[PDB]
């Protein structure tokens, strides 16, 4: 139940730092 | 069915979020914030041009990744194309590619806003998430006929009332009623009970017909709404 | 502000207040879909009107959150007169906005009075 919800959040943060990388690559 | 397994759930969830990201950023691309003390105040969109740029790119990417593999597992990869959501996805992800092909290098004013617009249609992709959107789609598939009559009736009304209006409030000092297609704005303002107070009759014969117009509008719009909600 | 929220102590006075609370407790979901539907409708017509009227002599449609005011003025049939479209391609989407709001808001209003 919650372990599914757990797997959810861990994915989005990856998508964040990727764009945060090109933020530095400006 | 997301509830099939857990990875289906996570895929549903994760694609159900970048839609929000992309729509929110398509909004923010307009809000003027950030003083820019050197010049006029820039819209956040072109100020941090690369930031919103790369975020938009990431979202387009994710949506394409989804849509393609969705297309792959389709039994009827043809009927899957004439499916409604397929059209949504393709017309949502295309304006970005055609925007890159038609980048500001190849640009004209009156033809790139019409592709700035279609980014919003990605928001329909919540269809796959909340039933209500789907169920409204269904009930409009059903109630499609009465709406046609609503439309035609409205057309009849608008015409007759705008005409009698114009002919009435033609001869006056500052007649803003200059043309029949200008008296459509007024008539559809009235017949929906809006009343911007921008164009308002000012002779004797204008006021009567504006009034009657208001009632008739309350009427004509009332016809489909019961069947719509009942369905 | 919060010196008014004692007005709800009227709950034990009128049947209607508590009964209305119970009706809302019953309408927990449908109101959520109202929220969602009106949300996306607002957003769509805001964007459309904006790009339709962004370029104009006295464009008051500066930002999208500067057209949310307009789209929810008309989508609810208020019609103040502060922001009016002026291009032959803002008129149309504003007019359509009006009817669209009429239809979208009137989905729950029968379910709520029935409950």
């Amino acid at each position: 139940w919650k372990g599914i919800a757990i797997a959810l959040l861990v994915i989005l943060v990856i998508c964040s730092l990727i764009v945060t990388s090109v933020i530095l690559l400006t | 069915n997301p509830h099939t397994s857990t990875l289906a759930l996570v895929f549903y969830y994760v694609t159900g979020f970048f839609i929000a990201v992309s729509v929110i950023t398509n909004v923010v691309e307009t809000v003027p914030c950030g003083t820019v003390p050197g010049s006029k105040e820039l819209p956040c969109g072109e100020r941090y041009s690369v930031a919103f740029f790369c975020l938009d790119t990431a979202c387009v990417m994710i949506f394409t990744v989804e849509y393609l593999l969705r297309l792959f597992a389709a039994p009827s990869r043809y009927r899957f194309i004439r499916s409604v959501m397929s059209i949504i996805d393709v017309v949502a992800i295309m304006p970005y590619y055609i925007g890159l092909v038609m980048t500001n290098n190849e640009d004209v004013s009156g033809a790139f806003v019409t592709l700035r617009v279609f980014r919003v249609f990605r928001i329909f992709k919540f269809s796959r998430h909340s039933q209500g959107l789907r169920i409204l789609g269904y009930t409009l598939k059903s109630c499609a006929s009465e709406l046609g009559f609503l439309l035609f009736s409205l057309t009849m009304a608008i015409i007759i009332f705008a005409t009698v209006m114009f002919y009435a409030e033609k001869g006056s000092s500052a007649s803003k009623f200059t043309s029949i297609p200008a008296s459509f704005w007024y008539t559809i303002v009235t017949m929906t009970t809006l009343g911007y107070g921008d164009m308002v009759p000012k002779t004797i014969a204008g006021k009567i017909f504006g009034s009657i117009c208001s009632l008739s509008g309350v009427l004509v719009i009332a016809l489909p709404v019961p069947v719509i909600v009942s369905n």
